[PDB]
């Protein structure tokens, strides 16, 4: 029904990254990118990305260590939470 | 004060009705007639199928106070198949909101829910009904195309509605989109003129609405409450709502121009939970021209004398000026949950005063939750706030309070007696009651005694039964009676005379009237309009000698006035009133004649001395300034003696000197009339010969406007003798000084850096803070305490930039709080960047100044200088002799170049400070 | 000499005895006249004058019932005393004071009470988590407090009415959820669900029962059951000699009063208790949500104190909520850090740590003024409440009782408590203002001369226009006859102006705008001194010129306030510890100090040089914040040694310093993370060598 997803990884370069993914296909106000270590490491920073852009930018010098993102597109009104589903990738730097 | 209590005009619906939940006037063009519109949201009707549909009722003023409700639909709901029901009228509330302008009346009904034509549902879009004498549309402009709680579909369009000067609907809805609100604006002849009946959803050529916004405005509920007036330049009246859930619930009220949906202004209550923007209202109440914005917060809790929260309701008063800038005031309830700002009618102008009045209502307070409505008048000082009468509704409570209040409506004279008229609706009894006011009489009255000054042996006038001579005089007392709107022709007072009415009190009665034989006497009058003084004249003699013990004590003439109530032919009655401020008698003295010397009048000789006192008044503070006034009577007695103190402007009167015994007691008053503010003091009735007072008087100078140099009080003695009555003129001055307390303050955070630093790696070419040093940072404050201000100023920074070709303290960026701009001789951050002891000032080494413009520090502000920087740690050890102790001296200088106040003679203020950072060694 | 009671209360008795407190009356008509019969103290002790017939009734503040204070809250003490004393009886003469004193002890192992408020609405289908454990996870941390607590809950969803509630298609009225092909509850107004019982397996099998409702309205409107939870103490089971505490949740923002509007609700809430025996709110379709007031009174009166424990982004806003209801805590919930474990023994301290006093049922005749003690005698004056402290430690409270005359009263009563708190004190109110000898009077006339005339005990006055030491004045007035002095000195004029001197008695009444009284009329009763446009500011009376203040106001122009509370800063210490509080206005008293609370402070000894002083107190033992034992009272801060470790860093402040041991101290600490003051010193500092 209404969800993120469709999750590409574009611009690559020796540090940061670019991720772009498809439009949950309702109204959105904005996103929130999450990501952090894998297992059950420290916790997830996050941000925020107007709704009406597909894509997203995040900076700072890190190693890999088997680095997952996650992005929150918040859809809501009236009783319900502002969030569909958190969905996420994996990648290595 | 003029709205009549004793005999109203009640009207009762069925109960449970909710009977006098809206209230409006219906004063149509196609008759003489006047009557009531009364809502009752709950009724049941006479449509098929339709339980509590609600109905609107016409309450006939003439006579039996018999209602007859208004036929709008009649009819069931609809059907958009065999059994599918378009619409539901059922518990709809229709009435909930009725307004009439002229002939045109629009009733609301905004539970009414929709299904609308897609997909079976029940959706409160609410609906209207505009009715001319005999044609009825139908008006639902949130219901459309537009559905759910997305669009329009929980709207309730009708919760709040009004009309504007050029007949436009203003129709406001609270639960349009996700309950932002919406405001929707159509023409009226538009409405009726595009109405098809076979239509649900009509677009409305030259339609204003509000659109949607983000979802961080949802739950605003918008239109909750609406009001009209114009607030810019044309003629054409802007559209005011209130919207109290906005602003995280703080409450907010939006002003749209007229012309365009375009935002105009906006209010925002400082209290959350408190419902701002409940009730709105537009009138100018300071006759100015200009509307002013009234807003009721029923649930806004102030503190009371203890301090605790108690909500008494609240009530906001902002007045449109002409840059378009609102000075707003409030005030607050006084009853705790009484919900003061529940509902705010404007009655027009109820005294004729020439300034408009208003009206607001606590439905839940009074006896035991009955209700009270407090109205207010207005003046050209803007909104005076004080109740100038209470209205006060008796009924029991059956099942759910009595609300008197939460319904009104006036500006409107129902009883054509010239003065507005007032209508209450109290749903908690199914009922409503109509308030008519009264014509307000100001009766202007007069007292003179004839030959005041009574010669004992003077027996001119005397026939008291076989007359024996006896000294006379004459009381003569004039009255003038007008007023505004209907009242009758002549009016009839009731005088009362009073000689020596300050004996009498246990004591002799000293004056009795010739005839009358008695120290009291009345008679009946007539006066018929304004400049028609009618007098008597009473002849009053003077008892012997012998009979009694004389006095100094002065004869006063007391005229009281009554005004007994017999007017407003026919409709019940109507009692006229008297004016609300005005004296209900007079009084005027008379004196025994007593050693006015061989001349047989008393001459005194008065003179006024003053003393500085205080030489200098400074001009932002309050000053406690005391005169030591010096009254002496050097001639014959002066009767009825005042001292006469002028105050201009800014001078406010305190009080006087209780603690000094060489000074007086003397009994002053503030008194402010005749466009002239001034201290009125007794110095004796009469003043004897030889009399010599010492008295202080306290007054507090703030200021007016600048550069007025000194400031003159005027003081002089006057009495109410024939002759020589008044002393000279003596006028005193005091000088204002200029006098601001600066100081320069300074800090280091931290105080010292403690060497070896940890994680330090001297790198060739410095990049960061890290790869420098730690972060001292070195503030300054510029602070201006004293009463007076200063227009500008300079400031100084002394930085020990180098000693010995190496840095010491890198400067990288400094920040500038308050009215200052500032210069560095160096450029900061030439390397740029990311993010015994032995005492270094700038004497003794390379120094790299800061220098400040400042401007303009009132009273209460500084300004402050904060400077980051990082320890250079490569320059240390080294050469530099590793193990010493060096502290890092900053000096700051300030000098106060300008001030504002002009011609007064100003004194130059420099003073300087210095901040160290010690650095030293925990290891040696 | 002439005196105060000499000058006024002469005309009689009940007169005399209001004048001032120190004024006393002769009965004993033996040997008369000779001197006035008003004065007071041993004056009339200097004349015989001494049976039992000598009136002066001396105010008493007599303690009648005073437990000592407990100590545990186990069954086996007194009952349970957290207030001595209890009862006090009060006596007052017109225009006196006398005062008391009052200790108040958090006592350890109370016993607690914990209703849960859960929001059901859709919302909360993510936050759910919170619920699972709970009583098996809510006891564990609150063993430690107390022992002997009792857990239970209640759920809310929204007014199931107009637009709140489904309306449509009728498979929604039993299935909310029929769009989003999923199946949820119906919804409901508050509904409770389990009883304050001692079982906490009980509790956890009922709590996962639990699922989640549906409803359109964003704010879910649960002061609808806040208020019922309140106002019905047998359905929840409230219990007494308990801490109380009432916990929040919400995914969301809440619904206010006159909101109801919208649904067709008109009729405000009543406080009152609607839930039936079949635990439903039955008024929540027919009555509006409470406003806050009336939150906040009855929270109050059932001793209920209320917890905010809400999601990370509606915390700002029930955080500032709570401040319109003083005594409510607000804490965040979420899957990380702290959570519920350590979250609501932490409110549950914040309750503990705040004792104010309340009073309740005072009559507006009498006023009390405050000193609180808290600290180690430290005697801190106008101030009724004291903060910063723990379970176990005891405050006291001086309190001065002043009575502006008396109306007249047979007995009134009025109760000082803790808010929050069940023990109370009560004091029983009296006041002697009529003679004990002026009922022993024979109504009847002839009794004192000539008959017509007027009499009290020791006292003989004639009637109007009769006036005399018998009965005799004015309409003959003979010669003045004497003086009378009815000035002080025989060398000035008639008494006070103001219609002369009339055979003795000086008659002065003038009837102008007000009363005029006195021996010689000196006291106006209307002119008195004026601060700004109004009579002693409209908050005082005026006798003789002098200004009475009515409560909570002070000073001679009765401009000054007793209040504190605008005093108070964002930290909740008076003027930020920087200054003293003066008639509702701070002064503030520091180099570089300013701002309203003293807030601001630009230029003055940052970070370290406070905390500095508070590691030496607390880990080092070194004093100058331990010479005055201030040390656990101030600076709370916990303070956790780390080995070695400064880490890579937050947002800190990095301090050094030297001490007394010519060693460098190097420490940091954490800005708020949900808030604390965490503390973190590095073990083993530097020091020389050797
Ligand atoms: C009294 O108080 C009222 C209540 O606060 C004030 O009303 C508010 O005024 C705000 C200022 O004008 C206004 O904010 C503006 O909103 C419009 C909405 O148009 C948009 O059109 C797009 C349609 O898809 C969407 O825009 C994007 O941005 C949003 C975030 O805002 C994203 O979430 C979306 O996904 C989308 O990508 C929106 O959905 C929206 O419908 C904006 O166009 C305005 O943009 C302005 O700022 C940007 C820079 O950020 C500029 O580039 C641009 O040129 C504009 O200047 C504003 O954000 C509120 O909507 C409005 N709210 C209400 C209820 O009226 C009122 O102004 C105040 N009056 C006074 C006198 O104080
Ligand atoms: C407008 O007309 C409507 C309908 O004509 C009318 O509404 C009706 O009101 C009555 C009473 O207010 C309702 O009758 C009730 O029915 C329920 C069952 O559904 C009963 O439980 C009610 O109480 C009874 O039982 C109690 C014991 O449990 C007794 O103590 C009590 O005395 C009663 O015996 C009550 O009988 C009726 O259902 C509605 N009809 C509707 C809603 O369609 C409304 O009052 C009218 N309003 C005006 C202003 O005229
Ligand atoms: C002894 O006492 C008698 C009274 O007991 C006294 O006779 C009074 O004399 C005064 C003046 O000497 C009279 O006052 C004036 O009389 C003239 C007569 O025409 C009036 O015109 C005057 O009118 C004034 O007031 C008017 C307003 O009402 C004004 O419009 C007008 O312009 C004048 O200002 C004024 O009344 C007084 O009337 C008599 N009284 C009697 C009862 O005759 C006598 O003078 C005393 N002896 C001595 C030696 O003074
Ligand atoms: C809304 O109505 C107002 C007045 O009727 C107008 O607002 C003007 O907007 C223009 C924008 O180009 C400004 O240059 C003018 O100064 C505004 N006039 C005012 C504020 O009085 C405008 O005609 C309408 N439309 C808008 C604002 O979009
Ligand atoms: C006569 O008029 C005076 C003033 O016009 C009134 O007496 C008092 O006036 C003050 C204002 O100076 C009011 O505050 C009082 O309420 C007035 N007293 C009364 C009893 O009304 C009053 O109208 C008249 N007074 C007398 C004694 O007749
Ligand atoms: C500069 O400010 C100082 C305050 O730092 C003031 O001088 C004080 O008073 C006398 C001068 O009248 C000095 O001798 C004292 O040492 C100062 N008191 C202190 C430092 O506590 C004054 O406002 C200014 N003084 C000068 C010389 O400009
Ligand atoms: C609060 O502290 C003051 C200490 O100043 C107590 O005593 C008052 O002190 C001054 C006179 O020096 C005045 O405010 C009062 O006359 C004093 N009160 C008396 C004598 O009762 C004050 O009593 C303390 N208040 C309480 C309630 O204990
Ligand atoms: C600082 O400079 C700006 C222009 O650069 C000027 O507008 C402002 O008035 C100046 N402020 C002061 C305090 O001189
Ligand atoms: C009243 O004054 C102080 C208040 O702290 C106290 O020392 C004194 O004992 C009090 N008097 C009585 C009778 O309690
Ligand atoms: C809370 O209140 C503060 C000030 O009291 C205000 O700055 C802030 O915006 C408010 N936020 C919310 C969410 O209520
Ligand atoms: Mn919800
Ligand atoms: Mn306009
Ligand atoms: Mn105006
Ligand atoms: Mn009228
Ligand atoms: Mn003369
Ligand atoms: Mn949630
Ligand atoms: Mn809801």
């Amino acid at each position: 029904s209404d969800v993120p997803r469709d999750l590409e990884v574009v611009a690559a370069t020796p540090t940061s990254l670019l991720i772009s993914w498809d439009a949950p296909a309702v109204t959105v106000r904005y996103y929130r990118i999450t990501y952090g270590e894998t297992g059950g490491n420290s916790p997830v920073q996050e941000f925020t990305v107007p709704g009406s852009k597909s894509t997203a930018t995040i900076s700072g010098l890190k190693p890999g260590v088997d680095y997952t993102i996650t992005v929150y597109a918040v859809t809501g009104r009236g009783d319900s939470p502002a969030s569909s589903k958190p969905i996420s990738i994996n990648y290595r730097t | 004060f003029n709205l009549d209590v004793d005999s109203p005009a009640e009207y009762s619906g069925p109960e449970g009705s909710y009977f006098g939940f809206a209230v409006d006037f219906f004063v149509p063009s196609a008759s003489s007639r006047m009557f009531l519109l009364v809502g009752a949201p709950k009724a049941n009707t006479t449509q098929p199928g339709i339980v509590e549909g609600g109905q609107v009722l016409k309450c006939d003023w003439s006579s039996t106070r018999r209602c007859q409700p208004i036929e709008f639909d009649a009819t069931g709901n609809r059907d958009y198949a065999k059994d599918d029901p378009l619409e539901f009228k059922s518990h709809q509330w229709f009435g909930a909101s009725v307004r009439s302008k002229q002939d045109k009346i629009l009733a609301c009904a905004p539970l009414y829910h929709w299904r609308t034509e897609m997909k079976q549902e029940r959706e409160p879009v609410g609906t209207c009904f505009l009715q001319d004498g005999t044609k009825t549309v139908e008006y639902a402009p949130c219901r459309s195309q537009d559905i759910d709680a997305d669009g329009q579909g929980f709207c309730q369009g009708g919760f709040s509605i009004d009309f504007t000067k050029a007949d436009r609907v203003l129709l406001g809805g609270p639960g349009s989109f996700y309950w932002q609100g919406q405001l929707i604006s159509d023409q009226v002849a538009e409405i009726v003129s595009k109405y098809d009946p076979n239509v649900y959803s009509i677009k409305y050529n030259n339609q204003l609405a509000t659109r949607t916004a983000q979802a961080i405005f949802d739950d605003s509920y918008l239109g909750y409450s609406v009001a009209v007036g114009d607030f810019n330049g044309d003629g054409i009246d802007d559209f005011v709502s209130g919207v109290p859930r906005a602003a995280r619930t703080l409450g907010m009220v939006y002003i749209y121009d007229g012309k365009n949906m375009s935002s105009l202004y906006n209010f925002t209550g400082e209290q959350m939970a408190a419902y701002f923007g409940f009730s709105v209202a537009a009138t100018d109440i300071n006759g100015d021209d200009y509307a002013d914005v009234f807003i009721g917060a029923p649930l806004f809790m102030d503190r009371g004398s203890d301090g605790k929260l108690q909500e008494v309701g609240q009530v906001s008063v902002s007045l449109q000026r002409a840059s378009g800038d609102f000075q707003t005031t409030k005030l607050n309830g006084f009853e705790v949950f009484a919900r003061f700002g529940s509902a705010i009618a404007p009655l027009g102008d109820l005294d004729q005063d020439g300034f408009n009045d208003i009206a607001i209502a606590a439905p839940y307070g009074g006896e035991d939750k009955k209700g009270i409505v407090y109205i207010f008048n207005g003046r050209s000082t803007g909104l005076n706030a004080v109740p100038s009468q209470i209205l006060e509704g008796q009924w029991a409570a059956r099942s759910m309070p009595p609300s008197f209040g939460y319904s009104m409506k006036g500006a409107t004279d129902i009883d054509k007696n010239g003065y507005p008229d007032l209508i209450v609706g109290a749903f908690g009894v199914d009922r409503a009651i109509l308030y008519r006011a009264r014509p307000v009489i100001t009766v202007n009255a007069g007292l003179e005694v004839y030959p005041s000054i009574l010669n004992q042996d003077n027996k001119t006038c005397s026939l008291p039964g076989t007359a024996l001579k006896v000294s006379c005089f004459n009381v003569r007392f004039c009255l003038k009676a007008d007023g505004k709107g209907v009242l009758p022709r002549k009016l009839n007072f009731q005088v009362e005379l009073l000689l020596d009415k300050l004996k009498q009190k246990g004591a002799i009665r000293r004056a009795l009237f010739l005839y009358s034989r008695s120290p009291s006497h009345s008679k009946n009058m007539t006066i018929s309009r304004g400049g028609l003084m009618q007098c008597e004249e009473l002849i009053a003699y003077l008892r012997d000698e012998s009979e009694f013990r004389d006095k100094l004590t002065p004869i006063t003439i007391f005229m009281e006035y009554r005004l007994d109530y017999r007017t407003a032919a026919d409709t019940t009655g109507l009692q006229p009133i008297l004016n609300q401020f005005t004296p209900a008698n007079i009084s005027r003295q008379a004196h025994i004649l007593l050693d006015c010397g061989e001349d047989n009048v008393c001459k005194p000789k008065l003179e006024v001395s003053v003393d500085s006192d205080q030489k200098k008044i400074y001009i932002g503070d309050d000053n406690p300034l005391t005169l030591i006034v010096k009254a002496q009577n050097q001639g014959e007695g002066a009767y009825e003696a005042e001292l006469i103190v002028s105050i201009p402007l800014q001078a406010d009167f305190i009080g006087v000197v209780r603690n000094n015994e060489a000074l007086a007691r003397l009994s002053c008053a503030f008194k402010t009339e005749n466009q002239t503010r001034q201290v009125v003091c007794d110095l004796g009735n009469p003043m004897k010969a030889g009399t010599q007072l010492l008295a202080g008087l306290r007054f507090s100078v703030h200021q007016q406007s600048e550069m007025d140099t000194s400031v003159k009080f005027d003081l002089q003695i006057q009495s109410s003798n024939l002759f020589d009555k008044v002393s000279p003129v003596v006028s005193h001055k005091v000088d204002l000084a200029v006098l601001a307390a600066v100081e320069i303050r300074g800090v280091s955070s931290p105080d010292h850096v403690f060497l070896p630093i940890p994680n330090w790696e001297h790198k060739e070419n410095p990049e960061t803070e890290e790869d420098v040093g730690p972060v001292v940072q070195h503030i300054y404050e510029l602070r201006n305490n004293g009463p007076s201000s200063f227009s500008k100023a300079m400031l100084h920074l002394q930085w020990p930039y180098k000693y010995n070709n190496n840095t010491l303290l890198y400067i990288l960026h400094y920040d500038i709080d308050g009215p200052m701009n500032c210069t560095s001789d160096m450029e900061i951050n030439p390397l740029r960047i990311k993010i015994d002891i032995h005492t270094l000032g700038c004497g003794v080494a390379q120094c790299l100044k800061i220098v400040c413009q400042v401007g303009r520090l009132d009273r209460g502000k500084s300004a402050i200088l904060y400077v980051k920087s990082l320890l250079w740690t490569e320059t240390f050890m080294n050469k530099e002799n590793q193990n010493h102790s060096y502290s890092l001296k900053s000096s700051a200088s300030f000098n106060v170049i300008e001030f504002p106040y002009k011609n007064l003679p100003i004194e130059d203020i420099t003073n300087s400070t210095l901040v160290t950072t010690n650095v030293t060694w925990g290891i040696q | 000499g002439p005196n105060i009671c000499t000058t006024r209360g002469v005309s009689s008795c009940q007169q005399c005895l209001a004048v001032s407190p120190m004024c006393a009356w002769c009965s004993d008509e033996a040997l008369p006249l000779g001197s006035p019969r008003c004065d007071l103290k041993e004056n009339l002790l200097k004349d015989n004058c001494a049976p039992e017939s000598i009136e002066f009734p001396v105010s008493e503040a007599r303690v009648l019932e005073d437990r000592p204070l407990s100590d545990k809250g186990s069954g086996d003490s007194s009952q349970v005393t957290q207030v001595s004393p209890q009862r006090i009886a009060l006596r007052l003469r017109p225009d006196d004071s006398k005062n008391f004193s009052i200790q108040v002890r958090q006592v350890e192992d109370y016993p607690v009470d914990i209703y849960y408020l859960m929001d059901l609405s859709y919302s909360m289908k993510d936050d759910l988590w919170s619920i699972q454990n709970l009583g098996t996870k809510l006891a564990t941390q609150m063993r430690k407090l107390t022992s002997n607590l009792r857990i239970g809950f209640g759920a809310f969803v929204d007014k199931p009415v107009s637009p709140y509630m489904y309306i449509s298609p009728p498979e929604a009225l039993e299935n909310p959820c029929y769009d989003m092909k999923t199946t949820c509850l119906p919804m409901f107004g508050y509904k409770h669900v389990l009883t304050l019982t001692d079982q906490v397996t009980r509790f956890n099998e009922e709590v996962k029962k639990q699922s989640v409702s549906r409803n359109r309205d964003a704010p879910e409107g649960g002061f609808d059951a806040i208020m019922q939870a309140t106002v019905c103490d047998e359905k929840i089971g409230w219990r007494n000699d308990a801490s109380h505490l009432l916990v929040f949740t919400t995914d969301a923002k809440t619904h206010i009063a006159l909101d109801g509007r919208l649904a067709g609700i008109v009729q405000p809430n009543d406080g009152q208790c609607h839930v039936g025996s079949d635990n439903h709110y039955s008024a929540s379709t027919t009555m509006d949500y409470p406003s806050l007031g009336l939150m906040t009174e009855k929270l109050s009166q059932k001793n209920i104190n209320l917890i905010f424990a809400v999601t990370e982004n509606v915390v700002n806003l029930y955080q500032n909520y709570s401040e319109l209801i003083p005594g409510t805590t607000v804490g965040v919930l979420s899957m990380d850090s702290s959570n519920v474990l350590q979250l609501i023994v932490d409110a549950y301290g914040k309750i503990r740590s705040k004792v104010e006093l309340e009073v309740r049922d005072l009559p507006e005749e009498l006023s009390l003024s405050f000193n609180a003690t808290c600290l180690n005698n430290e005697v801190i004056p106008g101030l009724k409440s004291c903060m910063g402290l723990k379970i176990g430690d005891t405050v006291s409270f001086s309190i001065e009782a002043k009575v502006r005359g008396c109306p007249q009263e047979k007995e009134k009563s009025f109760t000082i408590k803790p808010v929050g708190f069940k023990d109370s004190l009560i004091v029983q109110v009296t006041f002697d203002c009529d003679c004990a000898c002026q009922a022993q009077a024979e109504p009847n006339s002839h009794r004192c001369n000539n008959g017509n005339g007027t009499f009290e005990c020791g006292v003989c006055r004639c009637g109007p226009g009769w006036l005399g030491s018998q009965c005799e004045c004015s309409e003959e007035d003979y010669r003045p006859s004497q003086q009378d002095e009815c000035s002080p000195r025989e060398g000035q004029p008639v008494c006070s102006q103001r219609g002369e001197c009339l055979c003795g008695q000086c008659v002065c009444h003038s009837s102008d705008f007000g009363k005029i009284t006195g021996k010689y009329c000196e006291c106006d009763d209307f002119s008195c001194v004026r601060y700004k446009g109004e009579m002693c500011s409209g908050h005082g009376q005026c006798s003789c010129g002098d200004c009475l203040c009515d409560s909570d106001w002070t000073g001679y122009y009765c401009n000054c306030t007793t209040r504190t509370d605008t005093c108070m800063s964002s930290n909740g210490l008076l003027c930020s510890g920087r200054g003293k509080c003066e008639c509702g206005s701070c002064v503030c008293i520091q180099p570089g100090s300013y701002g309203d609370t003293c807030e601001k402070c630009p230029t003055c000894p940052d970070a370290c040089t406070f905390k500095k002083e508070c590691v030496e107190c607390k880990k080092f033992d070194r004093g100058a914040l331990h010479d005055e034992n201030t040390c656990n009272r101030y600076c709370r801060d916990e303070i956790e040694s780390v080995k070695e470790l400064k880490d890579t860093g937050k947002d800190a402040v990095n301090c050094t310093y030297k001490n007394e041991d010519d060693c460098v101290v190097r420490f940091q600490y954490y800005e708020d993370s949900s808030g604390k003051s965490i503390l973190y010193v590095v073990e083993e500092p530097e020091c020389p060598k050797g």
